[PDB]
């Protein structure tokens, strides 16, 4: 059972060089059915990721994107949990009707006030939002689990497949922790 | 009622600065050359003054 | 009536609230968005002199307001509802929009919400100066002691535009 | 802001800044000494004014 | 008096210490907080011109200051007593309040304590320019080198407001 | 003897990543009858904690919150002992009555004089009124005893249960010592 | 000797967290009879101590205090020897009498000229100076020798009992020498 930490460390060392760039575009396609206790730890993971990778207004340009394999209804609950946590996110959906112009908007930054319009984008795995992703291809594309990415334009796009079953392993891979 | 606060006081002229643009727009009718204002002096005394010049800038 | 209301409409920085009732005005669903747009183009237009965000309150169900939000989004108007779906967050309804005066940007233009108890309490927390009522809504629990209540009796949005000095004729 | 915006108001003169060079070049015949401008004062009132001086530089 | 108290009451930067003896003023418990509130709003309003903190040394036990502190906190008025439980602290009573001029914040607006020996010892360390004696209290053990003691006799707080130029009429 | 510390090293390394953020809100719920010599080492521990995580005026912009399981009169003696060491704290008690608007107050800061009003919120009561101040919620909640956290809102709040016996172990876990 | 230097290293690592703070009040209760060649090496120890912990005018603010178990006439010889070394100290004695105002005075600094009126406090262990110590109190209190530290208020003050027999070990414990 022990011979897993070596593979995890090797993959983490593979992933670190691209995670040290201050300004990069990172998209995460996540399947909730793979990561255990996803509902009770997703907001904490997003907050911890933002605390390290999107926290400097002058340096951490571009915002991460999260795409889940769920229905539109769960996005409402996730947004409700995020707003009560004082985290500003955009989902694009305005009542189960997706809007292209809302998901591609660039946040406005007030450096003198240390404020951004939103910190991340969280949306479902609908067909109308995958086409929005292909409009602006990301520098790095991270796929968690075995979600199908056949509808995404993966031409000249760096794809990293993470084989995990816990949020601690995800944090360890993304250089968010030293243990595990 | 309250308009602003004094900046420089001289026996010839006294300079007063308006608090905000909203207050100025609220009572810009009374802020005209020749009209009268009162400036506090201590706790129970008031000094009556007449406006001589206005200058509002947003450079 | 129009000349009675021409004061307090010429003041740039002034809070105006509306209690429009969709039932009274005909063709409300197809003209409310246009009326709001032409109101904001005249009253909430300047970025430095118009520092107050108008609030529109409708007497309707909480579910029907998402359609209005979608229509406003489609017509490219930024508004805040305060509802994330059957849930009201008072920390979002009572937030001052962020303004950047270099490219003429303001976070949102108007506040369109329901007539629930939570939004009424939020309105009471930060009272306005002029309160306009259209359709005879039961404006009872608003603590209207400071505001200049002005009931308006209309039948179509054209009369509303004429009363608010947005039109020269009916 | 069809032509420009006011940047300084005094009981002696008013300073108006044209937004862009394109706007000034387009309506340059109208912006001559002796012509007339309309500065908004409020939401329904206007102030008619006559151009007295023009400056194009010092930046 | 009055018309002779109006000097030294028209000076913004001046220290005034009040030695009030309860049971001499009618309804002292239900009116002392209001009297302090409508005294501070006249003599402790300016942020840069009013640089002296009033002191209200009541003649009571070491206890009963907690009730006054609670009633002042309930009115959003910040005061310092110098007593934490039943122990007096010399450093906590003789601290100059920290104020910021861009805002309108002062750490505390008044000092209220009992008629103990420790506080009177602290009073002599930082003497005042004017002393107001209300009722009959032992003025001894208090240095009066450069202090203008003004003995005041009243029956209610209306008379005190009238004498302190806080009330034109009765 | 040389086994407990080796196990505590793992917990210390787990806690390190979240303690390096300059601006973070941390709440402590510690049971007094679990740490030896609590009545003689508590305020020294608080002073040591404020010398590392609430020392810099510009960077550290959050105020700690220590909540004890005691009664109201026992909190008064701690407050007396703190002011003797020139440590400014607030407790929310103006006697036997709690005040919400006093405990839930943001300290005022003057950069030019190194003044932060009160440096900690050390209300030593797990009262039903103090526990009803979930209006703010903290990034990291540390439980340093067998307290009954039933009225608290643990949703979307990081729980960091610590099992110790001495104050030196607590300082070691919170990266204040490196010996025991 | 190897075991003794190992124990000295273990204790030395226990004092480095508090010795790295630029501004801190440090009091040394020293028994001259427990240190070899105290008369011929105390001035050099004081000079070396201030060359590291009281050398920066802007950062190092607090003035160290030394309290010896000697007589008032023996202190005069030390004061004579200090001024011949061009180092300024205050003893609190204007003769055979001790003055409260001459011992609690905070030194004045001229940053542009790099000048402070005195660099250290050195006095005997009489009952008069103990009252002065209890009036201000120190963050750290160091005791070398078997002096009777009972008249001064030890409550709420860190006590570090250093067991040494020569100035080399004292310097090693206080992080001034790498090899004894």
């Amino acid at each position: 059972v022990l011979t897993r930490k070596q593979l995890l460390k090797v993959r983490k060392n593979q992933l670190v060089p691209s995670l040290n760039i201050n300004s990069r575009s990172r998209y995460f396609i996540i399947d909730p059915d793979t990561i255990d206790n996803f509902d009770d730890e997703f907001i904490l993971f997003v907050k911890d990721y933002l605390d390290k990778y999107n926290s400097k207004i002058k340096l951490h340009t571009e915002t991460p994107c999260f795409i889940l394999k769920t229905d539109v209804n769960n996005l409402s609950e996730y947004h409700k949990r995020f707003v009560s946590r004082n985290i500003q996110i955009i989902t694009g959906y305005i009542g189960d009707t997706f809007y292209f112009k809302e998901f591609n908007k660039e946040p406005k930054r007030i450096i003198k006030d240390n404020w951004v319009e939103f910190k991340a984008r969280i949306s479902c795995n609908s067909d109308e939002v995958i086409k929005c992703i292909n409009y602006k291809k990301c520098d790095d594309l991270y796929i968690v689990g075995g979600v199908d990415v056949s509808l995404l334009d993966t031409a000249d796009v760096n794809i990293e497949n993470l084989e995990i079953n816990n949020f601690r392993e995800l944090k360890y891979l993304l250089s968010m922790l030293k243990e595990i | 009622m309250k308009i602003g606060s004094v900046i420089e006081s001289s026996p010839h002229s006294i300079l007063v600065k308006i608090d905000t643009l909203k207050i100025f727009e609220k009572a810009k009718s009374a802020l005209q050359i020749g009209k009268y204002l009162k400036i506090q002096e201590g706790n129970h005394n008031f000094v009556l003054c007449v406006i001589q010049n206005i200058k509002i800038s947003t450079d």
